[PDB]
Formats: C-alpha cells, sequence, structure tokens
C-alpha cells in the first residue's frame, strides 16, 4: 500500500491511497507485461457468513483511509497511510497528535504510534518508553520486546494564515514533499 | 525533503521519484488530479511492491471549483467464480495466509487503471500521454532502486522465486540490493500500449486476456469477461466532527472512514492532551479504545453493495457514550466485543458475526 497526496494553486485537494494488498500483491508478474497482480480478494474473510465474506464481484473489505480535514467548510489536512488495519491506528493517532496535542505536523506523524486490534495482537513504534511499556503489560497488554514502523502518513496542511501548503513525507519509507512556485 | 513549503502546490509521495514528477505536472500548469494521475504510475514503477494497475485504491478529490469531495473507488471486484468458501480445505480449514495470498483466486479484477482514467475524465487537464510518459521513461531507461525496495525483494524473494517475476527482481537467482538499476521493459511495453489504446487494451484487450491467462495458470477462475465487467464507482466521504473540524474520510466497502472516526468520537471525551504523549494513560486509553472499534470492525464492515453496515449507529453519540462505559484507567477490559449499533438505527444485519483465524500478513 501507499498514500500520497497532492494540492494545487486552484483549491484542488488529492488524498488517494492505492494497494495490490501484499508487498508484491501475490507476488505473480504477468509475463510479457511486467505488471503485479494483487491478492486483495484475502482481505474478505476466509470463513463465510459474515459482513466481509467472499461472494462474486464482491469488493473486499479495506482498512484504506484517505482523509481530508476541513475547518469553516474549507480543506485544512490532508491524511493517509499504508498498513492494511493499522491505517485506522496511523490515521487517527496523526489527527490527535495534530488536533488534541497540537504538534507541529511533522511532530504529530514522526510520534511513536501504537496498534492492538484484540486482546491477542499489540503493535508499537521505537519511542514508547520502557518504564511505560512494562506498566501497560503489568496491566494486562502484550506490548513485545521488539518495536516496529506503523504505516507510513504523508500530509499536506493548507495554511491560509501563511497563503502557503506544507507538505510531510515520513521517516518510515524515502517518501518527499516537494512544493511549488509559480 | 521531508518537509515543504509552496505558494502555488504541494506533492507528498513515498518516492522522491514520483514526488518530483507529480511536481513538474503542477509546475507545468496541470492540476492536483493530473499530478495524481502521474504519481500513481510512477509509483507503479518505482514503489512496484506497493501499488499500481495490477490493484486498487481510494482518490479521495476535493474539487476547488464546485467545493464538492468525492471519491474515485477502484477497489477490486472478485471474479464470478469465485466461491465464498474458497479459502477453505475440503475439511473446511482455513487454508494458510503464505498459500492463500499467492494463489489466482486472490487476484482481483483490478481498478486502478480505471480509477485514473475516471480522475482524468472529471478533471484532467494534461493530455494522458504527457501523464504516462515519465513514467514509460523510467521504466525502459531503469532507475537506481530505493532500500525499501531493496528490502522488499529480500523480504519477498521465496515468493517472487516461483513466478515470472524472478527474471526482473532476482536476476542470477540474487535479490536486487539498494542502488542497483531496475529496467521494466515488459512494464514499459504496456504503459505504451495504454498510452495508445487508452484502458480498452487493459479491461478488453491483450493485457486483460494475459492477466486472465497467468490467474488461471495459478488456480483462479478470473476471465476476460470479469475484466471486461469491472468499473469504478464514485463515492461521497463519511463525515464526522472532531475537535471542531469536520472530517472526510473513506466509506464502505473501507472500515477505515468509520472506524477512524469511531475512534476519535470515543477518545475525544477523554481530553487525552491532559496526559504526556508517552504516558501509561494515553497509550492505555488507546489501546482499550482500538480494542472496541477494531471488535466493531470484524462484526460490522463489508462492501456495502451486498450487505447493510450500520454506519449511522457505529457513530451515534448514544452508542458512542455507551462503548464508553467500557474504557478506563481503573483497568483493562477483558471482554472485547462488538457492541450492538443496529440497536441506533433502522433495520437489521443481513450476515451473522462470523469469529476468524487472526492471520492475515
Ligand atoms: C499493504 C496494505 O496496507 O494493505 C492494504 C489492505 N489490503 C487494505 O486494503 O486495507
Ligand atoms: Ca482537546
Ligand atoms: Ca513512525
Ligand atoms: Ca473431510
Amino acid at each position: 500500500t501507499t498514500h500520497f497526496t497532492v494540492t494545487d494553486q486552484w483549491g484542488n485537494v488529492v488524498s488517494y491511497t492505492t494497494t495490490i494488498e501484499q508487498l508484491f500483491g501475490t507476488g505473480i508478474l504477468v509475463p510479457g507485461y511486467g505488471l503485479f497482480l494483487n491478492n486483495e480478494l484475502t482481505d474478505f474473510d476466509a470463513i463465510p457468513g459474515g459482513a466481509n465474506e467472499v461472494q462474486p464481484n464482491k469488493r473486499p473489505l479495506s482498512s484504506m483511509t484517505p482523509t481530508i480535514v476541513f475547518k469553516d467548510e474549507k480543506p485544512v489536512l490532508t491524511v493517509g497511510s499504508p498498513g492494511g488495519t493499522t491505517i485506522i491506528a496511523s490515521v487517527f493517532q496523526t489527527i490527535l497528535n495534530y488536533f488534541e496535542y497540537g504538534m507541529s505536523l511533522q511532530d504529530a506523524i514522526e510520534e511513536p504510534r501504537i496498534y492492538t486490534n484484540s486482546l491477542t495482537s499489540y503493535r508499537y513504534e521505537s519511542g514508547m518508553p520502557e518504564d511505560v511499556r512494562r506498566k501497560l503489560n503489568d496491566f494486562g497488554h502484550k506490548f513485545g520486546s521488539n518495536p516496529v514502523d506503523i504505516g507510513n502518513v504523508q500530509s499536506i496542511f493548507i495554511d491560509r494564515e501563511n497563503k502557503t501548503f506544507m507538505g510531510v513525507a515520513d521517516s518510515s519509507r524515502n517518501g518527499t514533499a516537494v512544493g511549488v512556485n509559480n | 525533503d521531508k518537509v515543504a513549503v509552496g505558494k502555488d502546490g504541494m506533492v507528498a509521495t513515498a518516492h522522491p521519484l514520483a514526488s518530483k514528477i507529480g511536481a513538474e505536472v503542477l509546475k507545468k500548469g496541470g492540476n492536483a488530479i493530473d499530478a495524481a494521475i502521474a504519481i500513481q504510475y510512477a509509483l507503479n514503477v518505482t514503489e512496484p511492491m506497493m501499488s499500481g494497475i495490477g490493484g486498487g485504491g481510494f482518490m479521495m478529490v476535493y474539487d476547488g471549483e464546485t467545493r464538492e469531495t468525492s471519491i474515485i473507488n477502484s477497489r477490486e471486484r472478485a471474479p464470478e467464480g469465485a466461491k465464498p468458501d474458497m479459502f477453505l480445505d475440503e475439511d473446511g480449514k482455513v487454508i494458510p495466509f503464505s498459500e492463500r495470498s499467492r494463489h489466482g483466486n486472490a487476484v482481483g479484477v483490478p481498478g486502478t487503471l480505471k480509477g485514473l482514467e475516471a480522475a482524468h475524465k472529471k478533471w484532467g487537464t494534461k493530455k494522458m500521454e504527457d501523464l504516462i510518459s515519465p513514467s514509460i521513461k523510467l521504466t525502459e531507461e531503469g532507475f537506481p532502486i530505493d532500500s525499501v525496495l531493496a528490502d522488499a525483494i529480500k523480504d519477498h524473494q521465496d515468493k517472487l522465486s516461483k513466478t515470472a517475476a524472478k527474471d526482473i527482481f532476482l536476476p542470477d537467482g540474487e535479490p536486487l540490493k539498494e542502488g542497483d538499476i531496475l529496467v521494466q521493459k515488459d512494464l514499459a511495453k504496456t504503459f505504451k500500449l495504454i498510452r495508445k489504446e487508452g484502458s480498452k487494451a487493459f479491461y478488453d484487450g491483450e493485457i486483460g486476456r494475459a492477466i486472465a491467462d497467468v490467474v488461471q495458470d495459478f488456480g483462479g477462475s478470473m476471465t476476460p469477461d470479469d475484466l471486461s465487467r469491472y468499473e469504478v464507482t464514485t463515492d461521497k466521504p463519511i463525515w464526522g466532527e472532531y475537535h471542531g473540524y469536520d472530517i472526510a474520510s473513506m466509506p464502505p466497502p473501507s472500515s477505515g472512514g468509520v472506524f477512524m472516526l469511531q475512534v476519535l468520537k470515543l477518545i475525544d471525551d477523554f481530553h487525552l492532551s491532559q496526559y504526556d504523549p508517552k504516558s501509561f494513560e494515553k497509550y492505555h486509553l488507546l489501546a482499550e479504545t482500538m480494542h472496541l472499534s477494531y471488535a466493531d470492525r470484524a462484526a460490522y464492515a463489508g462492501d456495502p453493495e451486498f450487505v447493510d453496515v450500520p454506519l449511522r449507529g457505529l457513530l451515534d453519540p448514544d452508542y458512542i457514550k455507551e462503548r464508553q462505559k467500557l474504557i478506563s484507567l481503573d483497568s483493562m477490559n477483558r471482554d472485547v466485543k462488538e457492541g450492538d449499533p443496529w440497536k441506533y438505527e433502522e433495520g437489521e444485519p443481513n450476515y451473522e458475526i462470523v469469529p476468524q483465524p487472526e492471520d492475515k500478513t
């Protein structure tokens, strides 16, 4: 998965998350055409009967969360991320850090994230203090000994006070922000 | 170039070559949609493990002219041959993820190219040929691979060794390493066909036929009729209020929008910035909140053309207040399960709640 974002001089804003599921998808490359084929249908439940069961011509449930935040009907911030079910965690934590904590956009993105979808599944980024990790686990959590990078947020802030755009690319990949003047 | 400022436009992407190509479209007077199309082609070449015309996406667009926000939804569709139990063995056991994620049955009908064209028809101001050509050049003449692509090739070499990928990415049975030139002649040719004919080469053409043929080679049911049936949809965002802002995000068939909004509604009342960002309190309250929202996601979320997702109920302020009663600094909630958001809207679910093993990735 990858997330990118674009703002232009006409007020158009794009927030675009795009994927082939696993890295390289199924790993199948179309012989003579050089393109990788998605494994997106494993995003369906393997056991049927549920909301996200396999059916022909059905779209498998995604966790992709391309987002635009508005203030008084005007876009002010784009957010999105790769990382399967963790995307929800990357996007809400970035928004929490920016709007609730009042961090800089780059601090909001770089701040270590956590993810836990269930009592049996925990991940955290390097930077959670060791003593806090131990207290969390003593309380019943299951943060392991090894931290892992979570997601890859690209964001644009639209600064109408300063008449500028600010682009931020997460350090978790080699992504870049490139501004444009006239 | 991790942070940038600009008066007249901004691009942020996961690959510096894709950011440069996007910026150049804006520098030449293209709009954000022009640039985004150029960027998807460039990522398809430079970050081939993460996205491209073999996949699907959600492109949210705010239109600066109409002031409307919409989403070009190119999520893949199961072919007609898919069956509800196709990921179970003959004894009804889930086929391991490392096996099913590599099988032709896993391949959805790709929508990304359909989405680029739908976006172009609506908002495009540059010729499609100007937007795809920078990517033909990178595919044709090659580029030196970055650390993330080199790491990806290394980590996925088992999978890549069993397919036509091994010839491009595992030359002499060895993974390309950071700085090695990646040349993708066949991909350049596929981009040239699309540049000449447009997407009919894909959805009603030789690329579609080759896709169907290799899917069937790996045990899948996809035919040219599946590719010819495919169309993207246009979605309205799911909207929520948070902290004086309006948030537009992705509706079903993503779980992303509703559950990102649900987490923000559940934690808003806890005023987390009273606690240090690296405090026990912040991490504990986020973990407790995520357990509830992910449990709702596992029970209630799917393709809204097939199933009713209770979006109204899942974000209802009384539902929020009921779920918040399970979130506390006093203890960890050990009884994590979906709530009953159907209690807060009209109708009933047209599905069961089916537990799944925790095996994806
Ligand atoms: Ca606050
Ligand atoms: Ca990080
Ligand atoms: Ca049997």
